[PDB]
């Protein structure tokens, strides 16, 4: 028995028999790395690595389901999963010697039960844990016992604190091994919702339908770009069912989600209109050209260009991988092009204002391209992140005004191909931002001049 | 050839798989060349590592590949590469950074190595280098001659690298390669596929649609412009198959579930409306 | 109440309400709609108010409140318990080792067995590393288990900034909070929510308030 | 020796000095090498002999 | 010559070994034969201490050689450099393609070319005395392309 | 409390740290590290690697109940 980590630590396999625990599916591969690592003989000591949300402690719930479910190999038929929060053993430790003896009468325990896996899960908050003036730290309290294979030990983490906090100590890292859970495919994350549902159901008492499913993982893939494909797509259906409760509940019964009801909470999300195209809509986008003709007279081909690519996102036709537009309005001064990009901000969104609007006037010295994408690394006001990046980032669905665009230095927009190409723009700090549904208008009075002083 | 020796165990250790680069006209597939040999290898684009080497236009971004000096605010493709060892590293569009931006390029080419700012390495050893360029595109139309082919493009793509890069720079890749420009037939060869990669793109929106080799063959002709490669094809797609659609299923979604074949009648497209 | 020490470190937000000292919140029905509809999913029911400073999260969080004393929320909150936790009260008074982790970890297991208790945590950014770094363990820390698996409904504030600059940076504790973006109301909104304030400023000032002053 | 000189003047270039060389190893020796090798593993246990012919580099293939 | 009158017991005890630059066109053996030398004396690649002189093109990154400014985050930590000298203070350094460095970078190497001591920031010095210094670079390759007859 | 014991010969103390830790705890305490003399353990070749391993074999062997041949140990 184990008094005191039974006070210390949650029981997994309690749990797991309980039956709180949500089911994990399809990832067979990664508990069988799993498996093979704690059979170990010396550092029997899995690390789950990966990017939030791609479902780590997943993996060590459904390690505690497969052990209660007699689905491992014999030497593991008989095992104690054991989730260490080190906050808790951290917590009362008041004076000296009070964590090294707590963290010493665990290892014990754990030696002479044999049976037990530890899981510290957020492993990196491992390093430096209890220490102080003078007290040591967990990290090596634990070093000699987890290089003896008298621990088995699972931790998960992501790769950012990996890196930044257990490579720093050489000695610990080489005491764990990395088990990389990559994101999982769009059918994976299907299987996975499917396999979910049930839970869900049962929480918000509605039927979840399977193109409900289809749905959210497709737009949540396609339009949530800070965010991992599980987590996200399982929040877009939790989202999607707690509205429809909400909305049915208060004043037939078989209620169901629909991928309009899901359409709906990405669309709040993100901004974009991803909803059903009602009639009034329809009919908007249809008048779109007189509705622009209200504010620039004449110019009927530029309206129509403009008009024809903002039906053409409508409609669903364009290339995903391709902002909605790109163009340039080329001619003479004081002549509805500014005013026209202006008139379609308006169209879009009721307000000259929302329209993003970069005067490439002040862009007249190359450097000046920082302000677009932020500072390098190292150099003053990295920190900011680039300007551009953080507004199309905060409202994707947005038209970016470039104008006076040859007064700019003649290298600056070569950082606009990539996103007139892919619709990417990478912010100085490694992220991407997606331009994708962006319309960008470029404005330029080069050589309306000459066709002035031309004289033959 | 590059990638067979890597998997026959005859590429030298030292060494990355291969370093290529891939000059020619603008539009010419080769980034998408690029794109395809990251799929054929990893089943999807997105594994590719890629950098848009125009984000460093100035000397001091070179910071953002291997992080910031020790102790100053705060790199990228090492920690990518470390993460990944085998992988396609595309350098998009080199001649627009800053001309030595790539003097960090020189110790991966010839040792497969790079040093990190936390004074680690990591090898480039199992990684393919891809570098796309277009030096020489201007020049090529800037040259008039006032006076009264192949080969000499390729020569003059040549001699305008030697001037943009270091010799020893050049001296590195294992291959340099110009791509020849497009054909009116490979156009049409490109038309075909983009039409089905937009019908199968449709298809799963449940809207159907063929198109007639008449109509495939006038978008190529309409598309044809010799000096913008395939590209130009992209926007005849968009103002021919596209703008009717997108026309059709807005004035009351008259489309869905029924299939749309477009075929040219010799004057003018046609979008006649059937069910299957 | 059967909390002891969490009513010690916050401060009951559905009492004062019920006192009718907080300020009428009018117009966000929007974003009140969306906090319900975050806090009624299975998981991560954590709402995050994102916007400019001064757009008004605060009153949404108070409004809230106010929603629930007029038990016009669903059943699911109609006796919650919303508890305004200050960090730097928590931080107070915590010299030693382990004594703020305690702390905490106690207030987190009275929320766990009281179970009605909704906690607000105005100025959400000041989570991130609050406690300390000698060998401690930072609040965010001892959340981020909680936070993702339904035990604690917690509400944040924060400007968008302040969420850029330091949540982000930890994108395991960004990834726990869905944000709802408070947009500054429009000029007829402003124009409503004076006149809703209009008895608040004079019966302090004792004057008299012109519409056309509002306007 | 005839197969050497073919590499040595086919990757001469007096500008870039001993690395095209090793361009002109990879191309002869080592593509052919590898399509063997990939072409069914024939090669595996078996002694390859170069040499060149004046036309091309051949490949042949026998037991030790 | 070098190796040879040090090992002799010639050399002036305040020197190092040997300080040369390697100076030529491009492909001529000129790194190999650094990395020849550090075979022939430790019987491996591998022993060679190795700078690639192209990451230091910006002025701040001397950091790397000799710590982080007084009052700065790693300050404590002291050079990379010059704890691997330290370290290994019979050995082979390589600055590999010297003239891609920032013009700073040379002020550092010239109390170590002139009394085989370097500072570290800690203020630590450490002995290059009995290193080999190697400089490889090949200015000039463009100004010969150039030279047009 | 042990720099005493240290200097005197009192303890006969073997200690084990790496480079890191050393240079980064006990080369601040100046006075404790002049108490200590350094053996460098280097890295084994790949020879005595193998060595090595064909000397630890039996131990693994009987934890896994496999044979392990000397080309997997190569
Ligand atoms: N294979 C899977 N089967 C079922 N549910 C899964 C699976 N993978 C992920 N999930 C769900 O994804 C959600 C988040 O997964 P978690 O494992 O809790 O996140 P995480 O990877 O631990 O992130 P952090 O940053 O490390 S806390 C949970 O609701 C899981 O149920
Ligand atoms: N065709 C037009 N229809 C309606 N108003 C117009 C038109 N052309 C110009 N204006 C008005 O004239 C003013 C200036 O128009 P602008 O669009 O700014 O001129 P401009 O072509 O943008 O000048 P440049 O090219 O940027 S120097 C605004 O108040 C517009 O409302
Ligand atoms: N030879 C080709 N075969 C097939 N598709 C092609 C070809 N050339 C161009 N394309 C298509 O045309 C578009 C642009 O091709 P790219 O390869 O990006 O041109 P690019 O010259 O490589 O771009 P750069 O290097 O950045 S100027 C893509 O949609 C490609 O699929
Ligand atoms: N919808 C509203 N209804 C009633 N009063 C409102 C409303 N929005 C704002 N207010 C009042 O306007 C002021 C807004 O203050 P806050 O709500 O604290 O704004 P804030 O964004 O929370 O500022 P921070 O971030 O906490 S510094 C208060 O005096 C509120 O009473
Ligand atoms: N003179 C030479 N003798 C023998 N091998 C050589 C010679 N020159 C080049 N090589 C070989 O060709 C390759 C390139 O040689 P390097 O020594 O790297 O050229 P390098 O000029 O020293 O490098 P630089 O100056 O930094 S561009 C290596 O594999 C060498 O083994
Ligand atoms: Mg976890
Ligand atoms: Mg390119
Ligand atoms: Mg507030
Ligand atoms: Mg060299």
């Amino acid at each position: 028995n184990t008094p005191t980590l039974d006070s210390l630590a949650r029981d997994l396999t309690v749990i797991a028999k309980d039956g709180t625990l949500d089911p994990v599916i399809g990832r067979d591969k990664e508990i069988t790395r799993v498996i093979e690592v704690l059979s170990r003989r010396t550092k029997n000591n899995p690390v789950l690595i990966g990017e939030p949300g791609v479902g780590k402690t997943a993996i060590a719930e459904g390690l505690a389901q497969a052990i209660v479910n007699n689905e491992v190999p014999e030497t593991l038929k008989d095992k104690r999963v054991m989730s260490l929060d080190m906050g808790t053993v951290v917590a009362g430790t008041k004076y000296r010697g009070e964590f090294e003896e707590r963290l010493k009468k665990v290892m014990e325990e754990i030696q002479q039960a044999g049976n037990v896996i530890l899981f510290i899960d957020e492993l990196h908050t491992l390093v430096g844990a209890g220490g102080a003036e003078g007290a040591i730290d967990a990290s090596n309290i634990l070093k000699p016992a987890l290089a003896r294979g008298e621990l088995q030990c699972i931790g998960a983490t992501t790769l950012d604190e990996y890196r930044k906090n257990i490579e720093k100590d050489a000695a610990l890292e080489r005491r764990f091994q990395p088990v990389q859970v990559d994101e999982p495919s769009v059918v994976d994350t299907v299987a996975i919702l499917k396999g979910l549902r049930d839970r869900y159901e049962a929480h918000h008492r509605i039927n979840i339908s399977d193109e409900a499913i289809e749905a959210a993982v497709k737009l949540s893939n396609r339009y949530v770009s800070d965010r991992f494909l599980p987590d996200k797509a399982i929040d877009l259906i939790d989202e999607a069912s707690s509205k429809v409760r909400l909305k049915s509940h208060t004043t037939g019964m078989s209620t169901s989600l629909s991928e309009e009801d899901i359409a709906e909470v990405i669309a709040g999300w993100t901004g974009i209109p991803l909803t059903k195209i009602n009639e009034t809509e329809s009919e908007k986008l249809l008048s779109l050209e007189d509705t622009l003709h209200e504010r620039v007279i004449g110019q009927k081909d530029a309206v129509n260009s403009i008009s024809k690519a903002v039906r053409r996102a409508r409609a669903g036709l364009k290339d995903p991988k391709r902002p909605i537009g790109s163009f340039i309005f080329l001619g003479p001064t004081g002549v509805g092009k500014t005013e026209l990009a202006r008139a379609l901000a308006e169209s879009m969104f009721g307000d000259d204002d929302a329209m993003i609007r970069v005067d490439m006037s002040e862009f007249m010295e190359k450097h000046a391209v920082s302000r677009l994408v932020g500072a390098p690394p190292g150099y003053v006001g990295h920190d900011d992140g680039g300007q551009l990046t953080e507004k199309v980032r905060r409202k994707p669905y947005s038209v970016i005004l470039f104008d006076e665009i040859e007064k700019a230095h003649p290298d600056v927009f070569n950082i606009l191909l990539q996103v007139l190409d892919d619709g990417h723009l990478t912010d100085t700090k490694g992220r991407t931002v997606d331009f994708r549904n962006t319309i960008i208008i470029m404005t330029s009075n080069v050589g309306a001049q000459e066709l002035q002083d031309q004289r033959f | 050839k590059a990638v067979r020796r890597a998997r026959a165990g005859l590429k030298d250790p030292k060494r990355p798989i291969g370093s290529f680069i891939f000059l020619g006209p603008t539009g010419v597939g080769k980034t998408e060349l690029a794109r395809a040999l990251a799929e054929s290898m990893f089943g999807d684009d997105d594994a590719m590592i890629r950098v848009d080497m125009s984000e460093f236009m100035e000397k001091h971004a070179v910071s953002r590949l291997v992080g910031a000096p020790p102790g100053y605010v705060g790199g990228q493709l090492t920690e990518k590469v470390r993460r990944k060892p085998y992988s396609v590293i595309l350098f998009d569009e080199i001649e627009k950074a800053h001309p030595d931006v790539f003097n960090i390029l020189l110790q991966v080419l010839d040792d497969g190595h790079l040093t990190d700012t936390k004074g680690r390495t990591v090898d480039f050893r199992n990684t393919i280098i891809i570098m796309t360029s277009n030096v020489g595109a201007q020049e090529l139309q800037d040259q008039r001659f006032a006076g009264f082919d192949y080969e000499t493009i390729r020569k003059t793509m040549l001699k305008e690298l030697k001037n943009s890069f270091r010799p020893e720079f050049l001296n590195r890749v294992d291959d340099i390669i110009v791509f020849h420009k497009l054909t009116k037939e490979e156009l049409k060869e490109i038309v075909t596929m983009m039409v089905n990669k937009l019908t199968n793109r449709l298809s799963e929106q449940n809207i159907n649609i063929i198109v007639t080799d008449k109509a495939k063959d006038k978008i190529a002709e309409e598309g044809y412009d010799p000096e913008y490669g395939a590209r130009p094809l992209i926007r005849a797609i968009q103002k021919t198959i596209e703008d009717n659609l997108s026309e059709l299923i807005l004035d009351g979604n008259q489309i869905e579930g029924k299939k749309v074949t477009v075929d040219h009648d010799g004057k003018e497209f046609k979008y006649d409306i059937a069910e299957q | 109440n059967n909390t002891p020490t969490l009513d010690s470190l916050a401060r009951d937000l559905t009492v004062i309400a019920k006192d009718g000292t907080l300020d009428p919140v009018i117009g966000r029905d929007k974003e009140i709609t969306r906090v319900i509809e975050v806090l009624s999913r299975r998981t991560k029911n954590n709402p995050v108010l994102i916007g400019e400073p001064g757009v008004g999260k605060t009153a949404i969080a108070e409004g809230l409140a106010q929603a629930i004393v007029n038990n016009e929320v669903p059943e699911t909150l109609k006796d919650k318990r919303v508890m305004s936790l200050d960090m730097g009260t928590v931080v107070a008074g915590t010299k030693y080792r382990g004594e703020f982790e305690e702390r905490l970890k106690k207030v987190m297991e009275e929320i766990q067995q009281a179970g009605n208790v909704i906690l607000f945590i105005d100025e959400l950014h000041t989570l991130v590393g609050a406690g300390g770094a000698e060998g401690a363990i930072d609040a965010s820390n001892i959340l981020k288990p909680a936070l993702a698996r339904g035990e604690l409904q917690c509400i944040g504030a924060t400007t968008l900034d302040e969420y850029r600059k330091n949540i982000e940076k930890d994108a395991a504790l960004e990834r726990r909070f869905q944000p709802v973006q408070v947009d500054e109301p429009s000029v007829v909104d402003t124009v409503a929510i004076l006149k809703g304030l209009r008895d608040r400023y004079e019966a302090h000032h004792r004057i008299n308030i012109s519409d056309e002053a509002i306007e």
